[PDB]
């Protein structure tokens, strides 16, 4: 089993998001994770996405946020965007979910899912 | 190289002046990082056009892959700089680029909601029957994603 590309790269992403504490990572973002129950792989990535891009969206305009550590958390949070257009699909997928996690939270329980699926090619 | 480093940062930044000093001082134009961004990827995505044509000029390369298969016209139809991907298409940058995804340059500009965009790329030859990973077109994308306009536009073709 040969270690794929796309999830290497994703990692790397969410490395680097996960390392830098900026102000806007304490921002709640919908917890897909939790809605998330007889769910498929590529349903749950979407709406991860989905989130994800709502969040940069909204937050890249943010004065409150405002100089530069914030440029690289909307930068690497694009570029997972983009990471994630193999996984999830140039798809939106909305949730009903209440259920807030900050985006430093959101990404960790992404990456625990990705790191997960990496190890597989270890197999 | 350290040069190639700083050059890739000094694109992102927006650092014309400091791009054009690394470039004369030995910088390789092409220089990649370890997610095979080169300084074009990071101008066109950072939205920085006279960084854009600096590189061009000197003999940066239109078509380069990141590790994901994307180009700079990829990243430039994603953030939706217009004026980078009409010197990218003029620079012969491939019009149906792929990358690992499946997704080419007509299918982000149709999702991420860029008409103008869209417009340029299906006069460059943007092929509309372009499918990706799940089968998906761009005018289907367009669709789902409630870009009726650009759905329309793309449905007549």
């Amino acid at each position: 089993h040969k270690c794929d590309i796309t999830l290497q790269e994703i990692i790397k992403t969410l490395n680097s998001l996960t390392e830098q504490k900026t102000l806007c990572t304490e921002l709640t973002v919908t917890d897909i994770f939790a809605a998330s129950k007889n769910t498929t792989e590529k349903e749950t990535f979407c709406r991860a996405a989905t989130v994800l891009r709502q969040f940069y969206s909204h937050h890249e305009k943010d004065t409150r946020c405002l100089f530069h550590r914030h440029k690289q958390l909307i930068r690497f949070l694009k570029r997972l965007d983009r990471n994630l257009w193999g996984l999830a699909g140039l798809n939106s997928c909305p949730v009903k979910e209440a259920n807030q996690s900050t985006l430093e939270n959101f990404l960790e329980r992404l990456k625990t899912i990705m790191r997960e699926k990496y190890s597989k090619c270890s197999s | 190289s350290d040069l190639g480093k700083k050059l890739l940062e000094a694109a992102r930044a927006g650092q014309d002046d400091e791009v054009r000093i690394l470039m004369a001082n030995g910088a390789d134009v092409n220089a990649l990082d370890d997610s095979g961004y080169t300084p074009l990827h990071l101008a066109a995505e950072d939205g920085h056009l006279e960084i854009v044509e600096v590189l061009l000029k000197h003999g940066a390369d239109v078509n380069a892959a990141d590790r994901l298969g994307d180009t700079p016209l990829h990243l430039a139809a994603f953030v939706g700089h217009l004026e980078i991907v009409e010197v990218l298409l003029k620079a012969g940058a491939d019009v149906n680029a792929v990358d690992l995804a499946g997704v080419t340059p007509l299918h982000v500009a149709a999702f991420y909601g860029h008409l103008e965009i869209v417009e340029v790329l299906l006069k460059a030859g943007a092929d509309v029957n372009a499918q990706d990973k799940f089968g998906k077109t761009p005018a289907d994308i367009a669709a789902d994603n409630g870009h009726e306009d650009i759905a329309e536009v793309l449905q007549k073709l």
